[PDB]
RNA sequence: UGCUGAAAGCAUCUAAGCACGAAACUUGCCCCGAGAUGAGUUCUCCCUGACCCUUUAAGGGUCCUGAAGGAACGUUGAAGA
RNA sequence: CGAUGUCGGCUCAUCACAUCCUGGGGCUGAAGUAGGUCCCAAGGGUAUGGCUGUUCGCCAUUUAAAGUGGUACGCGAGCUGGGUUUAGAACGUCGUGAGACAGUUCGGUCCCUAUCUGCCGUGGGCGCUGGAGAACUGAGGGGGGCUGCUCCUAGUACGAGA
RNA sequence: GUGAAGAGGGAAACAACCCAGACCGCCAGCUAAGGUCCCAAAGUCAUGGUUAAGUGGGAAACGAUGUGGGAAGGCCCAGACAGCCAGGAUGUUGGCUUAGAAGCAGCCAUCAUUUAAAGAAAGCGUAAUAGCUCACUGGUCGAGUCGGCCUGCGCGGAAGA
């Protein structure tokens, strides 16, 4: 009710098309579209979302800061993105984007890749480190969580695929 | 993860949090202090 | 794919120059001439039916003879159906070659078994015999215990007794296509296929990897 | 020799 | 086809002249040896000043069967009586120094290269 | 194990939404299987005469007719008490 | 109590999960290898001998492991008859004695042609709506599911080294 | 008290529980215990609440921001709780012990200052320190917030042939 009270100011140049609960926003960035709860009401106004809670329906307070802010981050989308940046830990750990496929070398016995979903392009500037372009914040979400799942942070020597904004937690091995 | 009947806050980080109807345990600092109700 | 059927001839040996000994099974598959095309708008899945061999003109009914005259077939010993892949197409009086198997590397033969009749369980099943000495009363490969007692107080469905073996429609998986003989009808697979001489196979590509 | 339950 | 209790021939110089097997190596509900097989035996006969004594429990090798081998061409290559060559326990080694009568190829691999170097024979 | 995310301005794998996850489950492999009385489908083959009566109706009878096929008998079988 | 055959072995099994192996995970006083502990999981698999009537146990040698229980401590109208239990005889002991033992020892008749249910096979009758000969579909049901070792990746990651 | 020596209706089936004592006949009506969606006779009745577990339709100590109600309490527009940006100190190695102990191995005290406020510092860590960090006080933000009691209904604890 805090969250969703405080209401979204649509920025200049970005069609914001609601129909019943189905909403689609249109930008520089992209076009994406949530549909909605059926206990939220949203209504356009003056460049500014509303949303309240439906009537007949008992927890659209909860409902409403929901959908407030996940429309509160589809106009960042699709006017400034998402970004997130995987750097990688360990010798002989690299990288590689060929296309829309992640090309990673991370100590197995094969190569591995991952095919990126459309509307997310990552390009590498080193070879130990890959950034993440994309217009939807669940999908650049999901992404730098399956390349992170290929080979986790270890507690002894970090090794292995990590956030740039996440700090790892080592510990020393056992004394003998 | 313990699993134990009762479970509880062993700092100031713990936070007890039921997920899929089962009361669980989630520390930040601490992976020993994991634990959920079974 | 589509299979063939053919006609258990008899094992013999293949010698390779590098001195192997591969048993081999010798079927003689025959053209086999597709009687009867199926199709989803009419039978609701799609197959077609192939016959080989030659039957007597005496022995042919006239409900079975009547079937082979509207393909334009010669009436054959049999009638056997094989199941569409999507993208096989057939079209009716179109005989089949053995040269479908000439670049098949394995393939499953399928046939009816020799017959044992009525065969006991130390045959049929595997069971142990009881002691040969030692006091045994009447009683050295009989099963011994059918059950429990009160609870349940029943024999349960599939209990291992005595009963027909063989005689039933068995299936060789992945045998080795030893060679393929276009211009006499023959196809040489690795190993022993179900049956006795002469009796009816049914040869398919391998479906497992 | 166990004849009878006794 | 070598099983518990069948009584070999030793086919080396460590002194031992009869030994019989104990146990079938290499599986569970095994039952028989072959030709280049290990398996554990018991000293029953003994010369004696050999470098084993009788009633020791060590590790050998099937190099003879009655029952015999057979090549891929089909061929059968039987013998007169079973015979083994005692290998140590753990280092698995061959315990003598000769080997006598012939030996099949079935020993021709990295692990009884010393047995087939000491051979009179190989068929 | 997570991603996004409020109720609870933060935090949160969950309440709305989304993604992974085992020899267990449903399939895929092999066999029986329309008595599946819910008794299914397709293909082919065969029969294209006359008369009378009562209780007039899925009625009964007479003469002619006997088809496709089946059984029976014999010679038998890698089939079988 | 007008009888519901006892311990053990053989044969054949079937279920539970409080899981022995294999499978998937969390924590570790988890560097690696190897472990400890807990959670999920019942598909399959889950020893041969010496001694003893033994179940049990100890021992020898294996194995990926040699699970724990229920089923009239599963199973004698399926087999055995070794045992703490008929009648013979002896020892030790108790009793004056006949005899007795909770102790040991040698010998000692295990019946039944299956009516009903159940199960394994195999047919006859009728139905399925004119009769007949074939080929199918597949509702449904059953079977099967175990695992070792060696080599490559690589003496790489890890480790002061091993 | 009932069965024995007692039928009938209910409790699924169920001598001893609940209702109720069969002289016989009826194709009449009213009720008891128990019930009224279908098996199966009668309310998919009316009004007001609770539950989200198929709880109802097995089980305890104990555990938990599940949820409904009630009476009080603390802080709050001189700005409350959360989030954020900051500061968060020097005397002081307070003294004792220790090769080190400098708030944080152990003992004793635990003030002074400048201020808006800061501890002889609650904890982590370390050879010891450092280091992070909390108590406290500013600015921002602009409306409620915090945790005890009594209580109704729920959740886990909860494994077998
Ligand atoms: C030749 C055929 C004979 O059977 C046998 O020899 C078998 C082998 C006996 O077991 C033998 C052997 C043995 C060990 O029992 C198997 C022993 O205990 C008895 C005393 O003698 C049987 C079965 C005995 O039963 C058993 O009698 C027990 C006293 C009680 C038991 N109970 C479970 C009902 C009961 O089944 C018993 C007494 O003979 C049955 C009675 C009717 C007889 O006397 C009948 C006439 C027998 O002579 C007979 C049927 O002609
Ligand atoms: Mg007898
Ligand atoms: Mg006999
Ligand atoms: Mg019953
Ligand atoms: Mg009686
Ligand atoms: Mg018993
Ligand atoms: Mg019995
Ligand atoms: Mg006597
Ligand atoms: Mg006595
Ligand atoms: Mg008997
Ligand atoms: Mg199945
Ligand atoms: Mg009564
Ligand atoms: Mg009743
Ligand atoms: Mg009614
Ligand atoms: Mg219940």
């Amino acid at each position: 009710s805090r969250v969703a009270k405080a209401p979204v100011v649509v920025p200049a140049g970005v069609d914001v098309k609601i129909n019943g609960q189905v909403i689609t926003i249109k930008g520089k960035n992209g076009e994406l579209t949530r549909t909605l709860n059926d206990a939220v009401e949203v209504k356009h106004a003056d460049n500014t979302l509303t949303f309240g809670p439906r009537d007949g329906y008992a927890d659209g307070w909860a409902q409403a800061g929901t959908a407030r802010a996940l429309l509160n981050s589809m106009v960042i989308g699709v006017t400034e993105g998402f970004t997130k940046k995987l750097q990688l830990v360990g010798v002989g750990y690299r990288a590689a984007v060929k296309g829309n496929v992640i090309n990673l070398s991370l100590g197995f016995s094969h190569p591995v890749d991952h095919q990126l979903p459309a509307g997310i392009t990552a390009e590498c500037p080193t070879q130990t480190e890959i950034v993440l372009k994309g217009a939807d914040k669940q999908v650049i979400g999901q992404v730098a969580a399956d390349l992170r799942a290929y080979r986790r942070p270890e507690p002894y020597k970090g090794k292995g695929v990590r956030y740039a904004d996440e700090v790892v937690r080592t510990k020393e091995a056992k004394k003998k | 993860m313990k699993v134990r009947a009762s479970v509880k806050k062993l700092c100031r980080n713990c936070k007890i949090v039921k997920r899929d109807g089962v009361i669980r345990v989630i520390c930040s600092a601490e992976p020993k202090h994991k634990q959920r109700q079974g | 794919m589509i299979g063939l059927v053919g006609k258990k001839v008899g094992m013999t040996r293949i010698f390779t120059e590098d001195g192997v000994s591969i048993p081999v099974t010798v079927i003689e598959v025959e053209a086999n001439r597709v009687t009867q095309v199926k199709d989803l708008a009419n039978d609701g899945y799609r197959a077609i039916q192939v016959t080989t061999g030659a039957k007597k003109a005496n022995r042919v009914t006239k409900p079975e003879a009547g079937h082979f005259a509207k393909a334009g077939v010669e009436a054959g010993r049999g009638l056997w159906e094989f199941r569409l892949a999507e993208g096989e197409e057939f079209t009716v009086g179109q005989s089949i070659s053995v040269e479908l198997f000439a670049d098949v590397k394995k393939v499953d033969v399928t046939g009816t078994s020799k017959g044992k009749g009525f065969a006991g369980t130390v045959k049929r099943w595997n069971f142990r015999t009881q002691d040969a000495t030692h006091g045994n009363s009447l009683s050295h490969r009989v099963p011994g215990s059918i059950g429990q007692n009160q609870t349940p107080g029943k024999v349960f469905k599939g209990k291992k007794m005595a009963g027909q073996m063989g005689n039933e429609r068995v299936t060789v998986q992945s045998l080795d296509v030893v060679r393929v003989d276009a211009e006499r009808n023959l196809l040489l697979v690795k190993g022993a296929v179900p049956g006795a001489t002469g009796s009816d196979l049914i040869v398919k590509p391998a479906v497992k990897a | 020799m166990y004849l009878i339950f006794m | 086809m070598i099983q518990e209790q069948t009584m070999l021939n030793v086919a080396d110089n460590s002194g031992a002249r009869r030994v019989m097997c104990i146990k079938v190596l290499g599986g569970s509900h095994r039952r028989y040896a072959g030709v280049g097989d290990i398996i554990k035996i018991t000293i029953k006969e003994a010369i004696p000043r050999g470098k084993v004594k009788k009633g020791d429990v060590l590790k050998a090798v099937v190099v003879r069967t009655k029952k015999g081998v057979r090549r891929p061409d089909g061929s059968v290559i039987r013998f007169d009586g079973n015979a083994c060559v005692l290998l140590n326990n753990n280092s698995e080694q061959p315990i003598g120094t000769r080997i006598f009568g012939p030996v099949t190829r079935e020993l021709r691999s990295e692990k009884f290269m010393k047995i087939i170097s000491l051979a009179p024979e190989v068929l």
